[PDB]
C-alpha cells in the first residue's frame, strides 16, 4: 500500500497503488484507495480496507450533510478539523491493530494565488496533522521510497502532465523496492488510479494516460 | 371535550398558514420546478433534502426550519445507513405526516406550516416526477400536476388548473408560474429546479443575471 | 382556548416591551453602530457575541442576560468544533428565534425581549452589514439599513427613515442616531461600533472623554 | 390569564414585604454602613458573602437564609475555581436576579424578599463603593449612594434623600441612618460595616459597649 | 388565586392545631422545664434531639414524629461529621422552619404542628437558655422565657405573663407551670427537664413516685 | 378548597367502614382475644405479626391484606436486623398510623380501613397488654381493655363498656364478647387468641370442635 | 498491640496496652485502645489506628442513634449483631491490609443472675462472634501469650482488684513475649488503661491503681 | 522536604526547608511548604507539590466557608477530622505516588491554660491522626534527624526565640544529615520560613531574624 | 524540542526550535511551537504535537469564553489556575505516552513596577506550577543545555535585543548538544520563532532579526 500526492503550479495530484496483502499472501489485484469526498479536495486511506472505506463515506457523507444543513461548503481548516477528529477517534482500535492513516489533498478556492492553491496534509497515529510544504507527501509501506525519489524528481514538475508522470514513476520505485506494493500489470492490464485536482475540480484519470505512462517508464528503465 | 379544542386548533392553524405568501411547486419537461415568495436572501423557503429530493414549505419560518433539518438529518441517515439509492421522497412524506400528526396531537401549539415533497427519476432513468403535500394535521396527498400552498390559494389554482400543458420548458414553465402567482422582478422571487439531467445532485438555484434572462 | 391564551401572551409581551427605553442599531460606511438608553454603568444592553457578531436587546435584563450567555457559549463551541470563519450571525439569529419561539410555547411567562444581531464583513473583504430582529414569539426578520426596538418606536422610526443617507462617518451617524432617540450627554448614553477596519475583533466601547469628543 | 396570576402574586408580594421592619444601608467614607431592626440576636438580617461583599435583606427569614448560602456557596466555589480577586458583587447580584425571577415564574409562592449586595474596593485601591438592589421579580438596579427597603421605606427614603452627605464619618453615617429609620438603643439594632482599611475580610460586626460608645 | 389558597391553608392549619392540647415549656434556674397534657404513655410529645438540644410539638401525632426523627439524623449526622460540640439548637430550629415552609408550600395538606426547640449551656460553662418556636408555615422566632403552643394559648399566656420569676427551684416552677396550664395528678401530665448540671447529656424524665413527690 | 376534600373523604371513609361489620377485640388473664364476624373461612380478618404481636382490621379485604403483608414485611426485616426481641407492637403501630395519613393525603382514593394492633408481654415476664386503634385518617391511639371497630359500634361498645371485669377466663371473655357483638354458632364466627403461656409464638387459632365446646 | 478482658464475679473488666509501632519504630508510648461506647458495655480493638477509632465512633453514634430513635436502649443480642455486620462490610479493606479485630465485653441488666451478668464477645475477621465463656480472652498481636498467663492465673479471681491485677500481669507477661506490646513505663509514667464494667455502670480505672498493681508485679518479678 | 514544629510556653512555632528535588536534581531554591489557614492555626505539606497547595488551598476554603455558614469558627477536633477526611479520600492516589502527609499546629482559644494552648497533630498515609504531647515532631525526608536533634535540643526551649533557634537548629541538622532537604543559603540569601502562632494570632517571621539566627548556628558549628 | 524564555527589564522573550523527529527521522523542519493565547501572554508546549495544538487552541478558547462572559480579562493567577487545571487533567494520557509540558510567559499589567512585571511559570507532569524568578526557565528535550547556556549568558541582559541574543544563543546550544533539537537552517532558510511581550502587548518577531542574530552567532562560534 502507497499513497502519493505531489504539487504543481495550478492544480494538485494524487495517486495510489492497487495492491491488498494479507500477510504474505496477494488477496488483491485493483484495490482502490483514492476516492473524491467532494468538488475540490479528494482522500486516501492507507492501511486496514475495512476501516479505510468506513472513513471515506463517513467523511463524504458529513461534508454532504454540513453542506445542506448550512447552505455553504466547510472551509477547508474545517474539513482538517472535522479529519482531525475522525481520526483521533480511532485511536482505541488503531491500538488493537485497526490502523488508518489518511492523505488529504484538496484546492482551495480562497486563496488569493491561484497558482499556490493546492494543499496537501498528512496526520498522524495520534490525531496530529500537518500541512505539507515540501511539495509532496507519500503514505503506505513503501511511503520511504517514494519520497526519495519524490525529492530527486521533483525539479522537473512543470505542469499537470510532469507531476501525473513523475507520481507514476515514484509509485513504479516504491513497487520496485517494496514487495507489498504493486506495480503496473502488463499482463491483466492494472494500473495505478489517480485523481487531478484544478480550479475546475475534481476529475479522474483515463486510465489510458496511465498506460501509456507507465509503458513509458518502463520502456526507459529497460 | 375533543371536539371543540380540535376545532379550534384547526382555525388556529388555518388561520395562520392563511397570512402567509404562497409558493407554487409544479412538474415540468426537465424536473420540478419550484417558485417562491420572498423577499429576503438570507432566508429561503426552498431546498434540497436528498439527490433527487426536494422541499418546499410556507407559514412560520422558524417550524419548517426545524422540519428541514429533521428530514435532512433522516435522509442522510438512511442512505448512510443501507444505501444512497434506497431513498426515496415517499419515506420523507411518510415521517413528515407522521411527525405533523404528533405535533398536532401531542403539543400546545400545532404546526402553522404545509410542506411539498418532490421527487424526480435518477440519472438514465425515465419516470414521472411524483409530488407530495402534507398539511397541518398531517393529512397526505398525492397530487399529479402541481402543488399550491399558502394563502388565498384559490385563484392561483384555477390560474394553474387552467391554460397548464405537459412537458413544457423551463421559461415557459416559469413563466406560467409567475403569471399564476400574480393573479415580480428578480428581487424578492426564489426559484430552484429539480434538474434530472444532472448526474448526482439535481437540486440547482437560479439566481441573478440568469434569473433575468429567463424572465 | 388556544387563541385566546395566545392572545393574552402577546399582549403581556407587547405591554412589558412597551415600558422599555428604546435602543437604535445602524450601519454606517464602517459598520454597525449601536446606542442605547443606559443610565447606569454595570448594565450593558449592548455585547459582542463573536470577531465579527454583535448583540443588541432591550426589556427585562435578566432574560436577554441569559440568552447572550447561552448565544456566547454556542458561538464558541461552533468556533472550536468546526472553525473560527464558519460562524456566521445568520446560525445565531436562527437559534436565538428558534429559542424565543420556544419559551413563548412552552413556559409559563414569554420573554420580554427583542433581540437584533448585527454581522459585518471579514477584515479584507467588501460585503455589506447585514442585520436581523427577532421578536418575542420568535419572529425573524432581515432589515437592510436600521433596526429600531424597544418602546413608542413609531417616532424614531419616522426619524431614521427620514434624513438618513448611507455611506456616512461615525460623526455623523452618532448625531443622527442621538437625533433620532431624542425625537443625551456622556452619561446615559451607551454607544458601541463593529469597526471592520480590525483584523480579527471588530467590538469597540466608546465611553469617556472620546464620547464627549465624538459629540 | 397569565395577565390576573402575575397582579396577584405581585401584589402577594408586596404586602408580605410591607408588613416587614425596614433595613437601611448607605456608603460613607469609609466603605457601607449596614443598620437593620433586628430584636433577637440569633437571627441575624446582615451577613458577609466575600471579602469585599456583603448581604442584607429583609422579609421571610428562610427565605433570605436559603437565598444567602447559595450566594456563599457560589462565591466560594467561583473563587477556588479561577482566583479569589476574580469575583466581584455584580456576578452575585446577578445570579440573585436570575433566582428570583426563577422563583416568581415557575413557583407556587412568589419569595417576599429583597435583597442588597454592596462591595468594596480592595485594600490599596481606591474605588467608589456600589449598591445593587434585587426586588421579588427579580428586577435589579444600580443606587448610587443608599437603598432602603422593608416596609413603609417613603419617610426613610426622603430622610435619607434630604440632609445626607457623602465622605462623611462612621458617627455621624450612623446617626443619620438611626435618625432617618426613626422618622433605638443598643438592643433591637444590627450594625455591621464593609471597612476598606482592613487588609483581606472587609466584615466587621459592632456590638456591645462599642455600640453604645458610637451612638 | 395564591392568595385565597394561602388564606384557606393558614386557616386549616389554625383551626387543627386549636383543637390540640397545650404544652408549656419554661426555663428555670437548672435549665429548661417541659410540662405537657399527655394521658397515654406510649405516646410521648417531649423528647431529647442531642447532648443538650431538647424537643416538644404540639398537634398531630405522626407528622411531629417524623420531624422529630428527621431532626435526630441531621443532628446525629452533624456531629458524627465535625464534632459533638459544634451542634446547636440554631441550626435544628433553621432546617425545622425550612422544612415546615417546604411543606406548607409544595404539599396537599400543611402540617399541623408546631415546634419548640431549647437549647442549654455546656457543662462547666455558664449560658442563658434559648428557646425557638416554630410555626406551621415555617415562620421563625426566638423567646427569652416561655413558650406555650396548643389551643387556647391566651390564658396560659398571661397566667405565665404575670407571676412569674426567673431564677426559680424546679418545685416552684413545676408548681407554676401546672397552675398556668390549668388556668392533674401523676397520670395525664408528662414533665422532663434539661439539667446542665448534668456532664455530658442533660435530658432527664421525671416519672413515678419522684413526680409526685415534686408535687 | 383543601376543607370541603377533606370533608368530604372523611365522610366517603366513614361511609365505606359503617357498611362493614363489627370485629371486638378485648384482653383477658391470658392476653387478647379477638372474635370478629367472618362468614367464608378463606378470607381471614385475623392474623399473627409477630411472635408477641397481632393483627385485626374491619373494611375493605385487599386495603388491609395489603397492610398486613407490609406490616409483616417490616417486622420480619426489622427483627432480623437488629433481635427478634428488638420488636414491639408500638412500632408497627406507628408505621401503620404513617402509611395510614401518608395514603390519607396523597391518593385519590382514602383506605376505608381501621386496624388493632395488640402485644403480649413475653414468656417469663409479667406485663398488661397493650391495644392500638388507627383510624382511615392516620389518628392513633391507646385503648386499656377493649378495641371495638366496623359499623355501628355503639351498641357493642356500650355493652363491653358495661358488665366486663378484667383478669377473666378464656370462656368467660368468648361468652362476654359474643353477647356484645350480639347486640353466632361455630359458623360466620373467627377466633384468635394471644396465649402468653406459650414459649415464642403467642399466636393460636381456636376452630372446629374445640370452638362448639367453648361455648 | 495487646487487649485482654476477663470476667469477675459481679462485672467484667478490660484493659490493653498503650504502644503503637510502624513496623518496626515506636511511633506512640501512650495510645488508648479501650473506649466506653455506652453505660454498660466498652469495646476495644486491635490493628490500624485509623480504622479502630472511626469504628469505635461509629458503633457509639449508631447506638446512641438507635436509643434516641426508640427511647429504649438495644439488647446484647442486637449489639452484636449490629458489631458483627459493621465488621463484615470491612472485609474488602481488610483483605487489602486494613484489618480491625474489635473485642467486646459488657455486662447484661436482663439476666436473671447479676453475678454472672458479665459477657465478652470476640469477632473473626470474617464478621463471625462467639460468646466468650472460658472466662477471659485477649486479642491482638501478643493475644497467645496473654491468654496462657490467665489460663495459669485465673484461679485466683475473686473480685474486681484480683481481676484487674490478673489482667495487668497478663498485660505484662504479653509484653515481655512479644516486642510489638509496650509494657509498664517506670520513666515517662505511661501505665496501660483499664475499664471495670459492674452492675453500676462502666466506668474508667485511675492511673494509680493500675501503676502500683505494676509496680507490684515489677517488684515480685525481681 | 523536612518541616519540623514545637510547643512552648504560650505558643507554637512551625518552620519547613525550602527545596524541591526532581529525583536526584534539584528543581527549585525557595519552595514554601508551610502555610497559614486561618487566624489561629497553621498547616505544612511534605511530599508532592501539585498535591500540598491543593491540600492547603482546599482546606482554607472548607474553613472559611463553614465559618461564612454557621458564623462561629470549627472547633479544633473539627478541623483535626475535616483534615483527617481530607486525606483519607487521597489514599487511592497516594497508593499510585501522589503522597503528601501533612502537620498541624494550632493554637487553642478554648483551653483552660493558655500556657499549654498549643496544639501539635500529625496525620498518617491512611487517615489517622495523633496529638503530638512530647513537645516536638517533624515530619518529610529528614524527619528522623531533625526529630533527633529536638529531642536533644528541647531543654533549652524556655520561649519563643529558643524555640524558633532550635528549631532552625534541628532544620539545619536535617539538612546536613539528608541530601534532600536545603540548609540555609548564604551566597542567595534564602533561609527557611517560620510562623509563630500565640494567643495574638498566626504571624509570618520575618527573614531577618531567620537569617540571624543560621549565621549564628553556622558560626557556632565552625 | 526545545523551548527557552527569559526575563529583560521591561518585558520577556520567548522562543522555540523547530525540529519534530519521529523516533530517530526527522518529520518536520519549520514546526512552530511557541503561540499567543491573548494579548499580554503567550504559551509554549513541548511534547506530543496533537496535544499541543489542541492544548494551545483550548487555553485561548477558554480564555477568550471568560473575557466575553464576564467583560473583564482574567487575572494572572486565575489564567495560572485555569492551565494548571488543563495539564492535571491530562494526567491518564501522560502516563500511557501522551505527554504534553507547557511553558507559560505572560507582562502583569497590574504590577505596581512596569520593569518586573515580566512572569515567567513552568508546569510539571502532575499538575504543579511554580513562578519563575531566577530569570529564565526551559523546557523540551534539550533543556537542560539551554538552562546551562542561559545560566552563563544571562549577565549580558540588558534590553529586549540581548535578550533575544541570549535566547537564539542558548537554543544553538541546545541544537548543538541535543540530537532531537533542530538549529538554523542556512540552506532552507528556516529560523527558530520567538514572541515579545512588553506593556504594548505580545508581538512577533520577524524572521530577518533572527536569522542575522543566528548569522552573528554562526559566525563567531568560527
Amino acid at each position: 500500500a502507497t499513497i502519493v500526492a505531489l504539487k504543481y503550479p495550478g492544480g494538485v495530484v494524487m495517486a495510489g497503488d492497487r495492491r491488498s496483502t494479507q500477510g504474505n499472501m496477494i488477496s488483491g489485484r485493483d484495490v482502490r484507495k483514492v476516492y473524491i469526498t467532494d468538488d475540490y479536495t479528494a482522500t486516501g486511506i492507507a492501511g486496514t480496507a475495512a476501516v479505510a472505506v468506513e472513513f471515506a463515506r463517513l467523511y463524504a457523507v458529513e461534508l454532504e450533510h454540513y453542506e445542506k444543513l448550512e447552505g455553504v461548503p466547510l472551509t477547508f481548516a474545517g474539513k482538517i478539523n472535522r479529519l482531525a477528529i475522525m481520526v483521533r477517534g480511532n485511536l482505541a482500535a488503531a491500538m488493537q491493530g485497526l490502523l488508518a492513516l489518511p492523505l488529504l489533498a484538496g484546492y482551495d478556492i480562497h486563496a488569493s494565488d491561484p497558482q499556490s492553491a493546492g494543499r496537501i496534509v498528512s496526520f498522524d497515529a495520534a490525531g496530529g496533522w500537518n500541512i505539507e510544504e515540501e511539495g509532496y507527501q507519500a503514505v503506505g509501506s513503501g511511503s520511504l521510497f517514494a519520497k526519495s525519489s519524490m525529492k530527486k524528481l521533483y525539479s522537473q514538475v512543470t505542469d499537470g502532465d510532469s507531476g501525473l508522470r513523475v507520481a507514476v514513476e515514484a509509485l513504479y520505485d516504491a513497487a520496485d523496492d517494496d514487495s507489498a506494493t504493486g506495480g503496473p500489470d502488463l499482463v491483466r492490464g492494472i494500473f495505478p488510479t489517480a485523481v487531478i485536482i484544478d480550479a475546475d475540480g475534481a476529475v479522474d484519470v483515463p486510465e489510458s494516460r496511465i498506460a501509456e505512462l507507465a509503458r513509458a517508464i518502463i520502456e526507459s528503465r529497460s | 371535550s375533543p371536539e371543540q379544542a380540535m376545532r379550534e386548533r384547526s382555525e388556529l392553524a388555518r388561520k395562520g398558514i392563511a397570512r402567509a405568501k404562497s409558493v407554487v411547486a409544479l412538474a415540468y419537461a426537465g424536473g420540478v420546478l419550484f417558485v417562491a415568495e420572498n423577499p429576503s436572501r438570507s432566508l429561503q423557503k426552498i431546498s434540497e433534502l436528498y439527490d433527487r429530493v426536494g422541499f418546499a414549505a410556507a407559514g412560520k419560518f422558524n417550524e419548517f426550519d426545524n422540519l428541514r433539518r429533521g428530514g435532512i438529518q433522516f435522509a442522510d441517515t438512511r442512505g448512510y445507513a443501507y444505501d444512497r439509492r434506497d431513498v426515496t421522497g415517499r419515506q420523507l412524506a411518510n415521517v413528515y405526516a407522521q411527525t405533523l400528526g404528533t405535533i398536532f396531537t401531542e403539543q400546545a401549539k400545532p404546526y402553522e406550516v404545509e410542506l411539498c415533497v418532490a421527487e424526480v427519476a435518477h440519472y438514465g432513468e425515465t419516470k414521472r416526477p411524483e409530488l407530495y403535500r402534507i398539511t397541518y394535521d398531517g393529512s397526505i396527498a398525492d397530487e399529479p400536476h402541481f402543488v399550491v400552498m399558502g394563502g388565498t390559494t384559490e385563484p392561483i389554482a384555477n390560474a394553474l388548473k387552467e391554460s397548464y400543458a405537459e412537458n413544457a420548458s423551463l421559461t415557459d414553465a416559469l413563466r406560467i408560474a409567475v403569471a399564476a402567482l400574480r393573479a415580480l422582478g428578480v428581487a424578492s422571487l426564489e426559484v430552484a429546479v429539480l434538474d434530472a439531467n444532472r448526474p448526482r445532485r439535481a437540486f440547482r438555484r437560479i439566481t441573478g443575471s440568469a434569473l433575468q434572462a429567463l424572465l
